[PDB]
RNA sequence: CUCUGAACCUGUGGUAGGUCAGCAUCAGUUUUCGGGGGCGGAAAAAGAAUAAGGGAAGGUGGCUGUUUAUAGCCCUUGUUGUAAUACGUCCACUGGGGACUGAGGACUGCGGCUUGCCAAGGAUGCUGACAUAAUGGU
RNA sequence: CUGCCGAAGUUUCCGGAUAGCAGAAACUCAGAUCAGUUUUAUGUGUAAAAUGAGAGUUUCUAGUGGGCCAUUUUUGGUAAGCAGAACUGGCGAUGCGGGAUGAACCGAACGUGAGGUUAAGGUGCCGGAAUGUACGCUCAUCAGAAAGGUGUUAGUUCAUAUGAACUAGCCCUGGGCGCUUAAGCGUACUACCCAUACCUCACCGUCUGGGUUAGCUUUGAGAAGCUCAGACGAGUAGGCAGGCGUGGAGGUUUGUGACGAAGCCUUGGGCGUGAGCCUGGGUCGAACAGCCUCUAGU
RNA sequence: AUGUAUAAAAAUAGAGGUAGGCUACUCUCCUGUAUCGUAGAAGAUGGGCGAUGGUUGAU
């Protein structure tokens, strides 16, 4: 299934695996929205990572996400150009995504692809030293964002029990259950 | 003569041409059920299960 | 096509040697 | 796909050699072609008998006899490395004895860079006794506290909605 | 406005190519739900189109429809070669091409 | 039987393009160490035998008739025989006076003239 | 042409048969049986010009 | 007397010239799913079934040790049998899906069905729409 | 302008005459000889079976009459490399797929096309094709695509569960983006991607083998015609053949032209593989052309 | 364009819900092929019945 608008959580998920389908889907026409890239996942420990930024100038993972998926894609073709502005990657979840469902992708999570045991970097906490200064204020906003939804949700759960029992309730049910609906 | 090349598998009707005798095969036949007399040595055995 | 005989000729086996 | 291939085979005979003796081995190879041509090299290696020189009577493939009951299966193998001369011996726990085979090649072609000319079969046997078996991997396989969950679970449809629960 | 699609959705990917040599007599088409050889052959044969509009008015309306057909599968992800009347302009790349579900053998 | 030619686009010299002392008529290109001429990538093709369309079809018109060049009205007359293969061209320097000798008289024959319509005006 | 061929399939499957009994005879008492060797082989040039 | 399908009335009689799509029955070249079978392999090996014996186990019951118990297993025969499956191979066995081709232009020939007819020495039918734009070219 | 054939690129004596390669002609044979062939066997050579192909002469005449690379072979070397002779192929006269790109590496050698399938190489993205399956190994804090290691991985062997000595792999120390129980390595088995290659068909041409007249109402005798079949198609130097075009010349079209010749421009339409040609429109205003031959300041 | 439909967080090597007084519980997961919506001349004319509710538009 695909969809003109598409809401991608990048918390625990590999970066280079996530760039794949993301330039393929690019590719297809169809517009992706990256969310909590900060929380994006590289395997490999820490200081391996701080050494490769060190040989390596853009501090926010949204523009270093953009920035592995440009030269991931035909930058100099104008196809791939255009491509690129159908990509937008924002740190957190703004308001006008934080309403919408978030899918993943199975090919780029860490528990489905990385071994116990092995260590692993975040991006967010890579970028906190090396110009990034922005890490409180974009946390602040997580918890208040998720105690918000939160709150959504035992709503949303309440209206979900009540209808579930007014649901069983209802004799039209069970009359033709034999259809397994 | 011959614009064309037909397959003698593919088209039955060339196979007649060149097969005089497709006509009559009954290719499958019954040659089992007949109290089969299973075959083999024991020493044949013997040696088969070894090391 | 020859029938091989085996009388007095059992086969011995053998294995590569360490 | 490997299966094991009984070989049988003689020397031409002649007036030299009136009777030939009957040479028979038990190799594994994909097919009888390649069993054929692996005979002749290892009697070439030992008895020094050419392929013109001979012949092959019989030729035959061997079934797991119980392929449903678990064994142990230990191989002597020598390799062929820089030096050119190394001789090793494994075991495993298989319920076929070609599924012990195909095993030991993956890991000779894995640690050592092992290749199928270079490894020769020397010895097959079968492992019985609890206190034949050496290894302590296969070791912690035999006792019968046996019971771990499962390792590399990882379980296109791609853009899955919910977070895989991944757990039981 | 729930109904009408009697087709199925699919996207234009590109042409048949070699890494460097592109022939575009026939293009790629991955049709939602295929994913694998085995199942595109339901959709062989089937009559794909590309729907666009265009500012000039001809016969009343607006819309210029490009039709094909479906041939063989490409690969093991469900997608398959499609050959048109007119070879699809290179600038459709990654839009939308409708496979009605005629000539149906089902 | 049908009109079908191996290629529509004409085969133009190579760097006609570049300059305008060079014309577009087809020269074969002799240069020693001509890539182009070598049948690389990327370049121009070349004239071939491999080119001729059907010899049942060649010289034919996309409607199928062989264009026929008539002087005068003598000449038409002689497509009398084959008005279902030849068309009746007309010359361009047949004045519009015998231009309408030669389309009256076709189109009773029964031959098709291809350029019927030139240098003439009707009238009701 | 059509009674050549009867005689032809007959031969066939008379060889094969009997290529058949011989193996199995000799599997039965334990002697080993050496099939004949083929005359006839299919070569399939698998290189080019170059 | 014929003829001029001669001109008109009489027909409101009968057939309807290119382009482009549609399906069908065929043919050549193919790619892909099937079904049904023959022969061969330790006549698969197994397994279940199957009357026992023995054995030990990582030991049930009895009590780590123990020998079928208050779980049984394994091995050996026995065991139905010509088991079945699988593998390998064949079918002049059969049932569907899809694509690309129509070169040739009376008649022969070679075959099958029974003179005629046919899938047999290369495509023909049913239709439509467009044409008074579609198909086309620059 | 197109079509066919197409080397040599160097021996050998000695600037050359030879030769050789390629042709061009004339011959005699396929029941006759052959082969950068393989066997058999007699003593590696020689002689006599298979596999194929028709084979051999004589005459006369263009071009070449270098190398580079690679393989190998050796000799010495010589700091060390290497050098020196050879040896045999490939490029050179040869494009295409792959190797990131790259003349020497891996494939495959070329008419125009349709379908089919592949080779080498590849299937994370750029990038056409499985983020295939099974099994391990790799942790790098420079991976990856001589040795040491309080470096691991599997371990082996020997000592009495622990150590020591060891076995080996790998890491550390001494094309891009990215990849990390891989998208790395190693093995295996499925599936898929695509070349000017392979198959089937169409078409152009070339060569070869036919058929065809008391010219039979199949009418298809421009016999220089019509028809049938098969294989084939790189190309420099060079050899051969058929054509296109310009000025003028004898013949001809009882040719064209003030109702518009020649010319010119033009995103008008056609024809031919092509040289080229025919035509519509606009300008234009007095000449011009098709065909068969002749001819050249073409 | 063709339903242009869908909002928890968080573990994943345990989470969530469910219920009891953070301590003892229980249940579900093992995805979305889920769920919601999708019935009518693009959805007509009326007759009802039945909800007498629902669906929405308008402000």
């Amino acid at each position: 299934e695909f969809q003109k608008v598409v809401v991608i959580d990048a918390k625990g998920h590999l970066l280079g695996r996530l760039a794949s389908v993301v330039a393929k889907q690019l590719l297809g026409g169809q517009k992706v929205v990256v969310v909590r890239c900060e929380e994006l996942n590289i395997s490999g420990h820490f200081f391996r990572n701080k050494l490769k930024y060190l040989a390596y100038h853009f501090r926010a993972p949204s523009r270093i996400f953009q920035k592995a998926v440009r030269g991931m894609l035909p930058h100099k073709t104008a196809r791939g150009q255009a491509a690129l502005e159908h990509l937008q990657a924002v740190e957190g979840i703004p308001p006008p995504f934080d309403k919408q469902k978030r899918v993943v992708v199975p090919a780029a999570l860490r528990v489905l692809r990385l071994k116990p045991g092995r260590k692993y970097c975040t991006v967010g906490r890579l970028s906190s030293e090396v110009g990034w200064k922005y890490n409180d204020i974009v946390a602040k906003l997580e918890e208040r964002r998720k105690v918000k939804s939160a709150a959504f949700y035992q709503a949303k759960l309440a209206k979900q029990k009540k209808i579930a029992s007014a649901k069983e309730a209802s004799p039209v049910n069970q009359k033709l259950s034999q259809f397994g609906y | 003569a011959h614009v064309q090349k037909k397959n003698p598998l593919k088209n039955k009707a060339v196979l007649s041409r060149l097969n005089p005798y497709a006509k009559a095969y009954k290719a499958n036949v019954k040659i089992n059920s007949e109290k089969t007399p299973k075959a083999a040595g024991e020493k044949f055995l013997s040696v088969l299960h070894e090391n | 096509a020859h029938f091989v005989s085996t009388e007095n000729n059992e086969p011995v086996t053998l294995h590569p040697v360490a | 796909a490997l299966k094991e291939y009984q070989v049988v085979g003689r020397k031409v005979p002649t007036e030299h050699e009136p009777v030939p003796k009957l040479f028979r081995m038990r190799l594994f190879a994909p097919n009888e072609s390649v069993a054929k041509s692996r005979y002749w090299y290892f009697l070439k290696m030992i008895n020094k008998v050419k392929k013109a020189t001979g012949e092959i009577v019989a030729i035959n493939e061997i079934s797991e006899p119980k392929p449903l009951k678990a064994k142990v299966f230990g191989i002597w193998i020598r390799y062929d490395s820089r030096s050119g001369t190394h001789n090793m011996y494994k075991e495993f726990r298989d319920t076929t004895r070609v599924g012990a085979v195909e095993a030991m090649y993956a890991d000779m072609a894995a640690r050592h860079r092992a290749r199928f000319r270079s490894i020769r079969i020397l010895k097959v046997v079968e492992v019985e006794k609890k206190e034949d078996v050496r290894r302590n991997y296969v070791k912690q396989l035999l006792n019968p506290h046996l019971k771990f969950p499962l390792p590399h679970r990882r379980t296109k449809k791609v853009f899955a909605p919910h977070r895989p629960s991944t757990f039981y | 406005a729930q109904g009408h699609r009697l087709y199925v959705k699919a996207k234009h990917l590109s042409f048949q190519r070699s890494k460097h040599v592109i022939h575009p007599g026939t293009s790629i088409v991955k049709i939602e739900g295929c994913d694998s050889k085995e199942e595109a052959q339901f959709y062989l044969g089937k009559r794909v189109c590309y729907v666009y509009k265009s500012s000039k008015a001809v016969r009343g309306s607006k819309i210029r429809v490009i039709w094909g057909t479906i041939a063989r599968p490409h690969g093991n992800s469900g997608a398959v070669r499609a050959r048109f009347v007119h070879n699809l302009p290179a600038k459709t790349f990654g839009s939308s091409l409708r496979v009605m579900l005629y000539p149906s053998n089902i | 039987v049908n009109i079908i030619k191996k290629r529509t686009k004409p085969f133009k010299r190579h760097q006609s393009d570049r300059f305008k002392r060079v014309g577009e008529s087809w020269r074969k290109p002799r240069g020693i160490d001509s890539c182009v001429r070598r049948r690389f990538r990327g370049t121009i093709s070349m004239p071939k035998i491999g080119y001729g369309n059907n010899k049942k079809t060649r010289y034919c018109m996309p409607n199928g008739l062989k264009a026929f060049l008539v002087r005068n009205v003598s000449d038409v007359e002689l497509l009398l025989m084959h008005n279902k293969t030849y068309a009746a061209e007309i010359a361009g320097n047949v004045s519009a006076r015998k231009r309408v000798e030669i389309v009256e008289k076709a189109r009773a024959l029964g031959v098709k003239v291809t350029n019927a319509g030139a240098k003439v005006r009707s009238q009701e | 042409i059509a009674k050549r061929a009867e005689a032809y399939e007959a031969e066939y499957r008379a060889a094969e048969r009997e290529q058949i009994e011989l193996a199995r005879k000799a599997r039965a008492e334990g002697n080993y049986f050496v099939p004949h060797e083929p005359k006839l082989i299919f070569v399939v040039r698998i290189r080019g010009i170059n």
